[PDB]
């Protein structure tokens, strides 16, 4: 459940890893500030615009093969 | 080449708010998380115009407020999340204009990650045992009571992680007296991630689940 | 001779695995009742498992000098 | 030190006279007392009386 | 020589040692400056757990700390730092 | 039998002794059901149906005597496997397993988690099993050991939680029939905690209905008993339901039966104990009558009134409350003198709770309340009770602080004055509370006076041990503070006395009291009883008794902190040698205090000493700087600072180095901590230029013992390397260089205390230069190794930040080599739960593949 959830290990494939990467870099921008204030200026979208888009592309992101 | 640091105008953006009697009487008051700086404001009708009172640098990220005033409470008592997982159930005390860290809990490490909790909090306002829970199958339950001098006794967290399901949102409904019934709109990515063809985007949407921490069970339970 | 069997002059600064290894040399114990009040302090009881091992430890016991002192033993009714 | 010694032991014993004076008027204080008291005599089988 | 540990929820209840192994922390294992003191889970005080060294497993004398070259490192952030192991588990000598 | 049968059988006044704390071997205590593995009990081959689940008790052994993987598979088993093992014989089975009086507290635990599982299986079938549990979990409910009762309680919840409200109803219904008042306590407790888990209000209605009739005096007492026990295991959750309740209770506050009415005013006072203090609106249903009634009933009716009106008191108004207490005081103050204990224990709870109200002002409760208070209540007629010693030592502690301590200080210095040691004891912890809350504002010449003489008679006249009287002496020596130098002489003359007695206790108790209001006395400027004092300090230096020794020191020790040199009565220079053998003592407190004693001889001046003997003390307590007890690890490092601060630092450099290769590696790592306490003694240039010398020697173990030494150092050092640590820099890089494999641990410690130690201080330059060094060291295959490198990793990942850490670890994370992404892995999850979003925007662009979308172009904005 928790144990080490976040990262691979010494056989991760390059999609599991940047799979993690998008996952846990999203999280940084649904609760940090500045990460989340200065994207709804770019896409300039609402606040819950832009974070309902990054939750639902939490789904599969970075290219899934589903 | 040693420089140092001077907020010459603190910041000016309404993050979060949330309204209720916190000074004890049934004088409103909105306290908003502005980012790094937590403020409260009394919307004084003599002139119209809002109040901010204190605007304490809280040196954090506040992810979520939810106040709570106890069951025949007079004040209520802010729960604060920060980039780790300390936990903040403070009151506000009138006595010098100055708040007061109520009970400070440890859940978890620092960094908003998916797994560590404190981006979401959920109070029961029917009830005790607010959730606190992370983006990612983390979610601790923080059971409240009152001692014998009405005390805030924070109890023992009650898990109730998930296994690889992502939260949405997380809202606790007011349940008739009975175990408070908490909600969340919950999806399953593990079982997505798992298949070479690529139809698992469609057929898998968002869920609400509901759990009830009650106190006979001693968890949050499904 | 029952079960039960009650066991006097008991010392104050006693732990429980010694009482363990006082009560297993003769056979297994099923409880032991040790009395934490001023008033019934000294005082012991045990209880065995089997009828004929606690038969056997009542008359081990009797007169079995330790510490210097000796301890008294009665079957309980 | 052959006097400082001396004084010291003589308040000594000033001190020890106080202390019988004070347990004596103590004592006759009580005595007085125990000529009536106090809530009503005996009060101890007066709220009792059986149960 | 790893030892293990318990790991779970960290609840409310506080920290202990024993008479020899007070000092130390129960993860950093060290005695320079104590900065924090360490918690338990709810498996760690129910009935005889009650007052047991995180370290001696034993009684407690003190409370439970963590240095502060194992506070610093957010290493105080993890489960209960109870030090059970396969052989130091529940059912041991 | 059971447990609980035979801790009836056992009278009162006793506690039931737990035991002490490729499957292990067996038990002659478990053969109720060991013939599995060791007979042929073959239940597939030929027994009756399902006779695999009684196998499953040894199963269940095996979850008690096996290891935790292999127990907890058991319950993991059976979980999935309750539903198809018969609801009748797995209960037969489960039931007798735990009643038997051999269910230790981890295997009642373990008894109570497999019962709790089998009921959340097994839910509708728990229902014909109720008779069972609840003639099992009723005693152990009311076991003495509070886990034993909230074990009982958990299974009582579960066993309701399992089948319906109205399984629980017919179940403790018809159980009334118990006229055993045991019987009937049980199930009302056994009601009680079914009703607080299968919802109050949920099963309030049927209770209401069936215990409002009038059969007998047996439902009517049994519904009360039934209020008050869950109201007592609900605790705060009363608030709603607490007019849902009074509602019905409200029925035995004018019951026609005394029974009916003790019962009700004893679950309106619990209702409200559990409800307080706030929300009085529902006791305003029964606040009439519980004002009326305290002068109305008889007997046990007005005792359980006042024992209600207790506790309703405080959680009242302030308006009504002053009428309640001026209705209650005309059965309370007439009825102080208590003919048995259960009046007397309620009266003066009742008092207390009337002081604690802030209703009856301290001008009402010095009129009526402290005549009475002091006529009936204050005096020596309970020097025996110990119960009503400490109520009413707690009441008037609670009550002074309304009514004024002077208003108790100059009426309280008869009772330890008196001769009756009983009640001296009691009147002089009730003076040490009096103090010790109020403090010495409220205190009078003539109050003083008295107080004074009276703890002067009680101290003197001590021919019991009343430690009580040693715990007020130095709180009254405290509350004079300025005062106590005009009563010098007095206090002078009885620690004389005291101490010249020459008995072993009263020496003891005399030095403590010397000890602790030694800074009150000798530091009142006065230079005239130093010497009196150090004089018969010095004398009884040999004392046998190790208490009475540590005693003396800490006397001394407090002397030479309020006395000076040479000031002090005793010589610097014969109290040094005198004690000198008195820290070689193995004593364990008479060791701490000659530490204490030994560093504050050096505290103010210091010098009194020749180097010689400093530096023999210092190596003989070198040996005590990792004793078992903390209190000496602490006193040691304490003293040995001032020692080498008076001593020098060339000198006693010099004699740690020295003594690194003496004092083989069993307590010669102690050593090295005291050269880390000559760094926190001293300056940082006093241990570094000094100790750079010990490395040009070429022998391995000499090296090796200076990096251990300097591990200790920069880990102990604090925030002082930031000021120098470019000049240790090559140091460390020579060590860390392939050089051995005991060499190489020694450098990534030192690395890794003081990157924590200069973290974010500025010094990330040498840490840098360092890093250089300890990279290439990663690739180790000694198990005992690799930790040391690991942690250093781990240490530069939290003070160094992951933006380089893991641009060094970034080239090899998917490096051809299987045991070369085996540490790259490692050290990148190491880097990871530390830094989680911090090392975010630390990582590469990583181009996008036609196969996905790589990249991050959420973050590439112009904004």
């Amino acid at each position: 459940q928790s144990k080490y959830i976040g990262t691979g290990h010494a056989d991760t494939t390059k999609w599991e890893w940047l799979v993690n990467q998008h996952r846990d870099s999203y999280c940084s921008y649904m609760g940090h500030f500045d990460l989340l204030n200065y994207f709804a200026i770019a896409e300039n979208e609402s606040k819950a615009r832009v974070r309902f888009n990054l939750m639902e592309k939490m789904l599969q992101p970075c290219g899934p093969p589903a | 080449m040693f420089l140092y640091n001077l907020t010459l105008q603190r910041a000016t953006g309404i993050s979060f708010a949330i309204h209720g009697n916190f000074s004890g009487t049934k004088q409103q008051e909105i306290v908003v998380s502005r980012g790094k700086i937590l403020e409260l404001l009394r919307p004084d009708p003599n002139t119209g115009k809002v109040h901010t009172l204190l605007t304490v640098e809280v040196f954090g990220v506040i992810r979520s407020l939810m106040a709570f005033r106890l069951t025949g409470g007079t004040k209520d008592y802010i729960v604060v999340g920060s980039d780790s997982g300390r936990i903040v159930i403070l009151e506000y005390q009138p006595s010098k204009n100055m708040f007061e860290k109520i009970h400070q809990e440890t859940f978890g490490k620092s960094g908003c990650r998916r797994i560590v909790p404190g981006q979401f909090l959920a109070v029961d306002p029917k009830g005790r045992a607010v959730m606190i829970s992370a983006i990612e199958k983390q979610k601790l339950v923080y059971i409240l009571n009152r001692d014998a001098a009405a005390r805030l006794t924070i109890s023992s967290p009650l898990e109730a992680h998930k296994a690889n399901t992502l939260v949405y949102h997380v809202v606790g409904v007011d349940v008739g007296f009975e175990n408070p019934m908490f909600a969340c709109l919950e999806m399953d990515y593990e079982e997505a991630d798992n298949d070479p063809t690529g139809e698992a985007a469609a057929n898998t949407q968002q869920t609400l689940t509901f759990y009830e921490l009650d106190l006979g069970l001693n968890h949050v339970v499904r | 001779v029952n079960r039960i069997l009650y066991i006097r002059n008991l010392p104050y600064k006693i732990t429980a695995e010694e009482m363990y290894d006082i009560f297993g040399k003769y056979g297994p114990i099923r409880q032991i009742r040790v009395g934490n009040t001023p008033e019934t302090r000294g005082t012991a009881y045990v209880v065995y498992e089997d009828i004929f091992d606690a038969k056997n430890a009542c008359d081990h016991l009797s007169g079995f000098n330790v510490c210097n002192r000796y301890l008294v033993v009665l079957y309980y009714n | 030190k052959d006097a400082g010694n001396f004084d010291q032991n003589k308040l000594e014993e000033e001190m020890r006279k106080r202390k019988e004076r004070v347990e004596k008027w103590r004592e006759e204080q009580r005595k007085k007392a125990m000529e009536n008291i106090g809530e009503l005599k005996k009060e101890i089988e007066e709220m009792k009386q059986g149960k | 020589p790893d030892l293990i540990f318990c790991r779970k929820q960290a609840g409310v209840a506080i920290g202990r040692l024993c008479e020899k192994c007070d000092g130390k922390c129960v993860i950093c294992d060290s005695y320079v400056r104590p900065c924090t003191l360490v918690r338990i889970c709810d498996e760690c005080n129910y009935g005889s757990y009650q007052g047991r060294c995180v370290i001696c497993g034993g009684p407690g004398v003190s409370d439970a700390y963590y240095c502060k070259e194992c506070t610093i490192q957010e290493k105080d952030r993890d489960g209960c730092p109870k030090i059970v192991n396969l052989g130091s588990s529940k059912t041991d000598l | 039998l059971s447990d609980e049968e035979l801790d009836a059988m056992f009278p009162e006044g006793y506690k039931v002794l737990p035991p002490p704390a490729n499957l292990p071997f067996l038990k002659p205590d478990d053969i109720q059901y060991f013939d599995k593995l060791l007979v042929d009990v073959d239940e597939s081959t030929l027994s009756p149906e399902e006779q695999k689940e009684r196998k499953i008790m040894k199963l269940l052994l095996k979850i008690k005597n096996g290891t935790p993987p292999m127990r907890k598979a058991a319950l993991r088993q059976i979980t999935d496997k309750a539903r198809e093992f018969g609801a009748g014989p797995l209960f037969n089975q489960i039931l007798p397993l735990l009643m038997s009086p051999t269910l230790e507290d981890q295997e009642r635990h373990l008894l109570v988690k497999v019962i709790d599982r089998i009921l959340y299986k097994l839910d509708d079938l728990v229902r014909p099993y109720v008779h069972k549990i609840l003639v099992v979990i009723e005693p152990l409910l009311i076991d003495e050991d509070y886990y034993a009762r909230v074990e009982g309680r958990e299974i009582i919840s579960n066993l309701a939680k399992a089948a319906g409200l109205a399984t629980m109803i017919s179940t403790m219904r018809p159980d009334i029939d118990n006229m055993d008042e045991y019987v009937r306590n049980t199930t009302a407790r056994a009601f009680a905690v079914v009703a607080s888990a299968l919802g109050i209000p949920s099963l309030l209605p049927f209770l209401k209905a069936v215990c409002k009739s009038k059969k007998s005096w047996q439902a009517r007492h049994t519904g009360i008993k039934i209020v008050q026990q869950i109201a007592i295991l609900m605790g705060c959750a009363i608030l709603p339901h607490l007019r849902s309740l009074v509602e019905i209770i409200e029925h035995g506050l004018v019951d026609e039966q005394q029974k009916v009415r003790t019962i009700s005013a004893l679950a309106i006072a619990a209702l409200a104990e559990a409800a307080t203090p706030y929300g009085i609106e529902s006791f305003d249903s029964v606040l009439k009558p519980l004002w009326k009634g305290i002068r109305q009933h008889r007997g046990k009716g007005l005792a359980a009134f006042l024992k209600a009106i207790g506790y309703l008191i405080p959680l009242m108004d302030a308006e009504y409350a002053n009428y309640y207490t001026r209705e209650v005081m005309l059965i309370l103050i007439r009825e102080f003198q208590s003919p048995d204990e259960e009046m007397k224990k309620i009266v003066l709870k009742v008092v207390k709770q009337c002081c604690g109200t802030d209703g009856v002002e301290a001008n009402y409760i010095k009129t009526e309340i402290l005549p009475p208070f002091f006529k009936h209540f204050w005096q020596h007629r309970m020097a025996l009770d110990r119960r009503n010693y400490r109520q009413l030592v707690d009441t008037t502690v609670e009550l002074a602080n309304k009514v004024g301590a002077a208003e108790i200080i100059s009426r309280i210095v008869d009772d330890l004055k008196d001769e009756a040691e009983q009640y001296r004891k009691m009147v002089m912890e009730t003076i040490e509370k009096i103090m010790g809350n109020l403090g010495a504002a409220d205190i009078d010449h003539k109050l003083e006076e008295q107080l004074i003489d009276g703890i002067l008679y009680a101290f003197q006249e001590q021919t019991t041990e009343d430690s009580v009287m040693l715990n007020g002496f130095g709180t009254v020596v405290n509350a004079l503070g300025k005062r106590v130098k005009p009563y010098l002489p007095q206090i002078c003359g009885t620690v004389l006395w005291r101490l010249n007695n020459k008995s072993a206790k009263v020496r003891q108790q005399a030095a403590d009291l010397i000890s602790r209001t030694a800074v009150v006395m000798k530091t009142c400027q006065e230079e005239k009883l130093m010497g009196h004092l150090g004089v018969v300090l010095y004398e009884y230096l040999g004392e046998e008794y190790p208490e009475v020794l540590g005693s003396i020191l800490g006397a001394l020790k407090a002397i030479v902190n309020v006395i000076g040199m040479h000031k002090m009565t005793p010589p610097i220079k014969d109290l040094l040698p005198r004690l000198t053998p008195i820290l070689k003592n193995r004593h364990e407190k008479v060791q701490e205090n000659c530490i204490d004693l030994v560093g504050r001889i050096a505290d103010r001046g210091a010098e009194y000493v020749s180097a010689r003997e400093w530096m023999r003390i210092c190596f003989e307590l070198l040996e005590l700087l990792k004793a078992h007890k903390k209190a000496i690890r602490r006193a040691t490092v304490n003293t040995f600072g001032y020692i080498a601060k008076a001593i020098g630092p060339h000198d006693v450099l010099a004699t740690l180095l020295n003594n690194l290769k003496v004092q083989e590696r069993q307590n010669r790592v102690c050593t090295t901590v005291a050269i880390a306490i000559v760094a926190e003694t001293c300056s940082p240039f006093t241990v570094l230029p000094a100790l750079m010398n010990e490395y040009r020697v070429p022998e391995l173990n000499v090296q090796n013992g200076v990096l251990k030494s300097l591990s200790f150092l920069f880990e102990y050092i604090g925030e002082m390397g930031k000021d120098y640590i470019y000049a240790v820099t090559p140091l460390l890089e020579d060590a860390l260089m392939d050089r051995d494999l005991v060499h190489r641990q020694t450098a990534s410690a030192v690395v890794q205390h003081m990157s924590l130690g200069v973290y974010g201080f500025g010094c990330e330059d040498s840490l840098n230069h360092l890093l250089n060094y300890v990279w290439p060291n990663v690739f180790e295959t000694s198990p005992h190794v690799i930790q040391a490198v690991m942690g250093a990793l781990e240490g530069l990942r939290v003070a160094i930040g992951p933006c380089r850490m893991l641009q060094y670890c970034l080239q090899g994370l998917f490096h051809p080599a299987r045991k070369v992404r085996d540490v790259y892995w490692k050290i990148y999850n190491s880097i990871y739960i530390g830094s989680q979003d911090a090392l975010i925007a630390h990582y590469p662009r990583i181009y996008n593949d036609d196969k996905n979308t790589y990249i991050r172009y959420e973050l590439d904005y112009i904004l």
